[PDB]
Order: C-alpha cells, then sequence, then structure tokens
C-alpha cells in the first residue's frame, strides 16, 4: 500500500491545505511526517520550478525521493502545485484525478470569498476531498 | 445582457470613488478588482479555450489570452498585440474598442484613467498568475492599449529560453 | 573520489551534479560521517544558489543530532549556528519550534533561555494547533521564561 | 450574442462583495449600501426595461409582477414565476429558478445577517420607485440560505399617481 498524502503550495510558495489519504496507524509519528511533507513540499516546489520550465504540460510524473516516498507534483495555470507523497506511486489515474480536483478548485475560485492563496475553509471542497480520495488513492 | 453589466460595473466603479478621495488610489481600487475577477478568469478560460494546456513562450501564452479573454468577456478580440524591441520587458496590447467607453464613460477633465485600468488589473492577475508577473498599465494612446512591463526575473527566464 | 568531483566541478560552476551525487552518498556510511558529509554536502548544494535551503535545514539538524552526538565540538556548533541562522533567513518557524525545543534543552542548561521564549512566544498556541505535549512544552518555556524574568528582576 | 457571460457578471459581483466585507466588518452596512446601489441600478434599469415595451404604469398589480417578471428574462435570462396572492390580492410571492450572480458562490455562516443578491431586491425597489409605485418588497425563502428555489414577497404599499401622468410629487 502507499500513504498517500496530498499538499497545496500556494501562488506565494505558502502552503495552504493538506489531505491524508494513507491507513490508519502511527498518527503521532505522522505529525512529524506531515512537518517532513510540509518541507517536502517546498524542495518539490524548488525542483518542479525549473522541471515545470523544462515541460509546458500539467503533470510532472515523480520528482524527489527519500528511500521510502515518492513525490507526484501536479501544476497548474493557477501556478498551485498540488503534491501527492507516497510510498508506491499511482500516477495514471491520479492525473485526471488531479484534473478534478482542479475543476472542483475552479469551483471555489468562482467563489470570490475564497481568494489568492486564501486557506480554504469550506466544508464542500473538504467533502470533495473525502469523497475523492475515498474513490482512487485512499482505497 | 449589457445594460445590467456596464450599470453595475459603474457602481463598483463609482462607490469605490465614494471611498475614494483622489483620481490615482481610486485607479488603484479599479486594478484591484480587476485582478480579483482575473484571479479565476484565468483558469476558468484555461480549460474551455486553451485545452488546458498551457504555453510557456510568452508570445504564445499572451496572444492566446488576447484572443481568448476578449473573445469571452467583450466579444471581440483585441486588434493588435505587439513586442517592443528597445525594451523586451515592456510590450503593448492595443484594442481599440474602449470596454469602458462601450458604457460610455465621464469626462477625463476631473479625472484620468478608467474601466481600462480594470481590465489592465484583470490582464495583470492573468500575467501574474500565468508565471509571467508584469505591470499592465492602462494608456490613453492611441486610443486604449495596455502597456505590459515584464519583470527582469521574468524577460530573462524567457531569454534564457529563448536560447535555443 | 566525491571530494574531487567536488572540487572539479567546482572548477566548472555547475556544482549541481556533485551536489547531488554527494547529498546522495551522506545518507550512509555512517550516523556520523553521515553527518558532517551532510553538512558539506548540503552547503555544497546552496553553493551553486543561494535559495532552496529546505532540505538543507532538514538535514543538517537531523544531523546535527549526530553532530551532537559524536563530533568535535566546534564544527557540531557551527552546525547549529549556521542551521539556525538558515532557518531565520526564511522563517517558517513550525518546524523551527521543535528544533528551538531543541535550543531550549541546550538553553536550559547552557544557552540562552530568551531565545526559546521568543520562540515559542511567536508560535503562539491558539492559532498555531499545537498539541497536548507542545502546551506542556510552553509550560516549561514559561518556567525557562520564569528563570529569566527572575534574574532581570 | 448575450455580450456577457453569466460566470463574468457573477466574478464582478462576488468580488465587489469581498470589496464590502473588507470595508465594513458589520454585514449591516453592506446590506444597508447594497440595497442602495439596487434602488440606484432599479432606476436607471426602468428606462430600458420601458424602452422595449411601452406597458402602462400599472392597470393592476399583476400588470406590476408580470412586468417585474419578464424584466429578470430580459436581463438576467431567467422566468421567474408569481404566485401566492392575498385575499387582499394586492401582495404576491415570485420566484427566481437560477441565479447567474449566485451560480456556485457559497456564503460564510460567520456571515448569515447579509442579503446577498438582495440588490434585485432594490432593483424592482428602484425600478418600483420610478413608476411611482413604491413597494416593501423582500425574500421569504432564500435560495441562498439553503432554500430549494428562490422566493420573494412584494408588499405593495401606496401609490403616487392622479388620473395625470405627472401625478403627485
Amino acid at each position: 500500500m502507499s500513504t498517500y498524502y496530498f499538499v497545496i503550495v500556494g501562488q506565494n510558495d505558502n502552503p495552504i491545505y493538506e489531505k491524508e489519504f494513507s491507513t490508519v496507524n502511527k498518527e503521532l509519528r505522522k505529525e512529524d511526517h506531515r512537518h517532513l511533507t510540509q518541507f517536502i513540499a517546498h524542495a518539490a516546489l524548488d525542483l518542479v520550478d525549473e522541471h515545470k520550465w523544462k515541460t509546458a504540460n500539467m503533470q510532472l510524473k515523480s520528482i524527489d525521493r527519500f528511500n521510502q516516498w515518492f513525490v507526484s507534483a501536479f501544476i497548474t495555470a493557477s501556478q498551485i502545485r498540488f503534491i501527492i507523497v507516497h510510498d508506491n506511486k499511482n500516477d495514471e489515474g491520479i492525473k485526471n484525478f488531479f484534473n478534478e480536483m482542479y475543476d472542483t478548485y475552479i469551483k471555489n475560485s468562482m467563489n470570490a470569498f475564497y481568494r489568492i492563496n486564501t486557506p480554504i475553509k469550506s466544508p464542500m471542497f473538504e467533502k470533495k476531498s473525502e469523497i475523492f480520495g475515498r474513490k482512487y488513492l485512499l482505497s | 445582457s449589457q445594460s445590467i453589466v456596464a450599470l453595475l460595473f459603474s457602481e463598483i466603479v463609482q462607490y469605490s470613488q465614494s471611498r475614494v478621495f483622489t483620481v490615482p488610489e481610486l485607479q488603484t481600487r479599479l486594478h484591484d478588482l480587476g485582478q480579483d475577477v482575473g484571479t479565476r478568469i484565468i483558469d476558468l478560460y484555461f480549460v474551455r479555450e486553451r485545452s488546458s494546456k498551457r504555453e510557456t513562450k510568452l508570445t504564445q501564452m499572451l496572444l492566446f489570452v488576447k484572443t481568448t479573454v476578449w473573445k469571452n468577456l467583450f466579444g471581440k478580440e483585441a486588434e493588435k498585440l505587439e513586442h517592443a524591441n528597445d525594451d523586451e520587458r515592456t510590450y503593448y496590447i492595443i484594442e481599440k474598442e474602449p470596454l469602458v467607453n462601450t458604457f460610455i464613460s465621464v469626462p477625463k477633465d476631473k479625472g484620468s484613467l478608467n474601466c481600462a485600468n480594470f481590465t489592465a488589473g484583470i490582464v495583470e492577475a492573468v500575467l501574474t498568475n500565468c508565471g509571467f508577473p508584469c505591470k499592465v498599465t492602462a494608456h490613453w494612446h492611441k486610443g486604449t492599449t495596455y502597456m505590459v512591463k515584464f519583470e527582469d526575473f521574468v524577460i530573462a527566464r524567457d531569454k534564457q529560453m529563448e536560447e535555443k | 573520489a566525491t571530494l574531487l568531483s567536488m572540487e572539479c566541478l567546482k572548477t566548472a560552476r555547475l556544482y549541481s551534479e556533485v551536489a547531488k551525487q554527494l547529498i546522495r552518498m551522506t545518507n550512509e556510511e555512517s550516523d556520523l560521517r553521515s553527518a558532517l558529509l551532510l553538512e558539506q554536502a548540503a552547503y555544497c548544494f546552496l553553493v551553486t544558489q543561494p535559495p532552496m535551503h529546505r532540505k538543507y535545514a532538514f538535514h543538517i539538524v537531523l544531523a546535527g543530532n549526530r553532530y551532537s552526538r559524536a563530533g568535535q565540538r566546534k564544527h557540531a556548533y557551527r552546525c547549529y549556528r549556521q542551521a539556525y541562522q538558515v532557518f531565520q533567513k526564511r522563517e517558517w518557524s513550525l518546524a523551527e519550534d521543535h528544533i528551538q525545543y531543541t535550543v531550549a534543552k541546550q538553553a536550559y542548561m547552557l544557552k540562552q533561555l530568551e531565545e526559546a521564549s521568543r520562540s515559542f512566544a511567536h508560535l503562539l498556541r491558539p492559532g498555531s494547533l499545537q498539541s497536548a505535549q507542545q502546551q506542556t512544552s510552553f509550560l516549561k518555556e514559561y518556567i525557562q521564561t520564569q528563570n529569566e524574568l527572575v534574574k532581570r528582576s | 450574442a448575450k455580450k456577457v457571460n453569466s460566470e463574468f457578471l457573477t466574478l464582478t459581483y462576488g468580488a465587489l462583495v469581498t470589496q464590502m466585507l473588507r470595508d465594513f466588518e458589520n454585514a449591516e452596512d453592506v446590506n444597508k449600501q447594497l440595497e442602495r446601489i439596487g434602488y440606484n441600478m432599479g432606476m436607471r434599469l426602468i428606462e430600458d426595461f420601458l424602452a422595449r415595451t411601452s406597458a402602462p404604469r400599472c392597470l393592476e398589480m399583476r400588470e406590476t409582477a408580470d412586468r417585474i417578471q419578464q424584466a429578470f428574462r430580459i436581463y438576467l435570462n431567467i422566468q421567474p414565476t408569481i404566485s401566492n396572492w392575498s385575499p387582499a390580492s394586492d401582495e404576491f410571492s415570485l420566484v427566481f429558478d437560477s441565479n447567474p450572480l449566485t451560480e456556485f458562490v457559497e456564503l460564510p455562516p460567520d456571515l448569515t445577517n447579509l442579503r446577498y443578491s438582495a440588490i434585485l431586491s432594490g432593483c424592482i425597489r428602484g425600478a418600483l420607485e420610478m413608476v411611482q409605485l413604491e413597494v416593501q418588497c423582500w425574500f421569504v425563502q432564500d435560495q441562498l440560505k439553503g432554500d430549494n428555489v428562490t422566493e420573494l414577497r412584494v408588499k405593495f404599499v401606496r401609490r403616487l399617481e392622479e388620473v395625470i401622468p405627472a401625478g403627485e410629487d
């Protein structure tokens, strides 16, 4: 299995919103791993900058490695970074799964209340995250 | 419709004029609102027109924005997109149709700038979220034009990419 | 071999490569040699470009522990100092807070208290989502800043 | 060609609402000024609604109801439904089906006292002002608030016109 974990990196590089998709265990250690993965979000940020300057497409398969984790990076026209840390990859579905969370994030965009890198608070997006994660990643 | 949007936007402008005691930062409010709309205009129009495809080439992304945003917002794509060779940071997008004067506007005696600044702020938000931060200024040069000033960092990344 | 790589690529300004192969070395061969090689590879990774100090910071403190463990004190101490300065450069006090709890454990005995006091003060438990051990930790921070206030008053 | 997108106007209005809430923390003032600008629009808007249909001012109140009803189809391209008249048969209820300004624009529950789209509820006010028929008009069920479909309640109060078009003023 893969301990899927999603994280948002904003336009101004500050993190925004996470969402676990892992099995239930080691949650106290998972707090330290959450600190770790925010740091990995910054490291991704840094690498995927030049790597997205290498390309012009939406998905950059997987960039960083830490001897157990895989880091999968998604870049948008919103230049947001959507990141998954996961022991074994599931990329083939998450390409369009990122596309669908992209569409939902657009839905939040039309909500002018949600604004530039303004941290997520709506229950709508949280329940969308729950249902989508139970769909593919958390499964 | 057109009257509803033209008016309602006019009340945005004049209510800002209420909260604002002078021309320039009134225009700044217009810019900020243009930003707050473009900040989603960008990635809406991404999927439905750009076919969810990113354009790293400043020319291609800028041209496609020129087509798309004007095609859907105000129907007619802006007439011309030009790059100034003296200053590669500073290009122009001339739109002969004034989107302010679509709703025929105030005498520019007591004031200078208008909804032109609002759509300029839209353009600026689109640029800065496309990974090309820029300064977009409405200018009454050859009618309505938007001067775009690229960050030396952004135009430098571009020039380095423009080393095939 | 990696050191000659380091120097010769430094004769090419393209330090990125040797940055990557030194960082892939330094994980292994020890927990001590891993540490000083972690900072070697780390500052070298930073030699090419000043920013992206992120994993720099992470592994250099996750090796500063080993530095306190089995290292000569001046090098381990320059570890701690340069790591912490790199933290403040681009602040992000979240994990810096726990590493400053470590700053406190070396300050509850040796270093100055006020740095840990202000570090936890900027974290400011409500609104920073601190945890049970973190509330107890800032109780202990109150104890240290009580020592400091008493010594000032 | 309708020369607009529902999303476009929705973005502009949502940004404006954001702007007021950033201006005044209290939703009371944002409601006040939003109804103020609804009055402001509704005064000029009737100048175009009567630029197409030259309906007589008010033979009866159901004429006013149908006029305001067709107004939104003219502008917002939505057909409201008129129903729920009193035994007095002066008031009525009006159903807005879909609101372009609303479309997936959530509201903060920490902001409930706001009446978001009451600009329309004021536009008719500003409209009803102009034809010399002031009206106590507001919502009884709000699709915004969590209700099924939007439902505004119109209580007409009094007239301002004599057997002459000039009327009292």
